[PDB]
């Protein structure tokens, strides 16, 4: 759900 | 009567220098998420760097990473707010 | 004089680059999310009156292209400048779909110097974008 | 949790990549304009506005002067660096 | 909304003033800097900062003061404040004998590693250069 | 006299 950039 | 060719520029970053930026993937990133949420609420009302402290406020409060994978997961963000400006912005 | 003048004719061009898909031979992945951010964006500047652009998963040479452009215009009647990037990046880049390309290459062609209908005017770079690939554990308070 | 970045306020002297100018008889640029601003707005001012005055004063009041054409003429703008997350007054 | 500075101490207002340099390192006497120290002594004094004047450091006194500052309570204050006056380049400030990574410095008082400031604004004011640009400006 | 650091 929570990706990083 | 000369400016600095630099002056008058601001660059609102979503995250602290040398740091990842988090994003969700139904919601999209914190950063963007809150900066809208609060331009919304603020920005007949306050001046833009009162807006963004608060989006600063928000990411660092509101949002804390989710992860199958343990190393990614619990972290937190602080967005990062560089201003070059001279003067005070509002957006009315 | 302590506030920027904001009644110009027009609020100003607000500028979204949305990267989502990276091809493969980067590694980078898909930014799942990243189109919510865009519409969210767009209808924010919307309703403070900005010419909104969105451009979508631009090469790091369409980007370079697209800024200067941009700048190239006759900003006279503008009060401001916005440009939102949305994609991956490290400390000091942005990523187009094909490669990296230094932020100060994009922020220079609005230097004062260089775009005179902006000088004076205030000139915004909203970034979602990694800046490296430090993680924040943060403290209990 | 809150982020361990946040909380943080660097002023800036100057710009990334740039030099900062210094007068040998009246000081730094930056300091002579962040020490009037403050006395002249800390009891009125909320400090990233008092900063924004330290960035024009910086910005428009000053200009090298340099016996070196190379040295001679040259400006400067401070940078803002903020990871607060709320505003910050010094008076009550 | 605003940080709480009604503790019953403003906090402390550090001023490392690096004016005179070990010839190992090529740098010039800094004139001019010891009127910022005294400037900004009697700036922050009118705001009710305890400061601490401190001059001509080497690389090993910042880092050291820096962590002694770090480890004392600073339960009481409002806040801290940081003032770097010396040369410089991109994220780095010089001691007498040297540089130093600013991030060394600011590291100490994350908000886990000073606990007692967690949550209390973190002020660092750097007057040093940034690298050797010129900035010609525009008319 | 201007000088930079």
């Amino acid at each position: 759900v929570d990706a990083v950039d | 009567h000369k400016i600095p060719v630099e002056a008058d520029f601001l660059y609102a970053y979503s995250t602290a220098p040398g740091y990842y930026s988090w994003r969700n993937s139904k919601d999209g990133s914190w950063f963007i998420q809150s900066l809208c949420a609060m331009l919304k609420q603020y920005a007949d009302k306050l001046e833009f760097m009162h807006i963004l402290t608060r989006v600063n406020r928000k990411v660092a409060t509101e949002f804390e990473s989710f992860s199958f994978d343990a190393t990614f997961h619990a972290k937190k963000q602080i967005p990062c707010i560089v201003s070059m400006l001279t003067k005070e912005l509002y957006f009315y | 004089d302590n506030s920027y003048k904001m009644d110009y004719p027009e609020m100003g061009l607000c500028i979204i680059i949305n990267n989502k898909n990276f091809h493969k031979s980067t590694g980078m992945t898909s930014r799942s999310g990243t189109d919510v951010d865009a519409a969210n964006l767009r209808e924010t500047f919307r309703n403070l009156k900005y010419e909104v652009r969105n451009k979508n998963d631009l090469t790091r040479e369409e980007i370079v292209e697209l800024m200067r452009d941009v700048s190239k215009e006759d900003h006279s009647k503008r009060s401001s400048f916005v440009c939102v990037l949305l994609s991956h990046g490290e400390e000091g880049i942005i990523f187009g779909t094909n490669g990296p390309v230094d932020l100060k290459k994009i922020t220079n062609f609005f230097r004062g110097d260089r775009c005179r209908s902006l000088t004076g005017k205030p000139k915004l770079f909203i970034i979602q974008a990694c800046r490296g690939t430090e993680l924040d554990c943060g403290i209990e308070t």
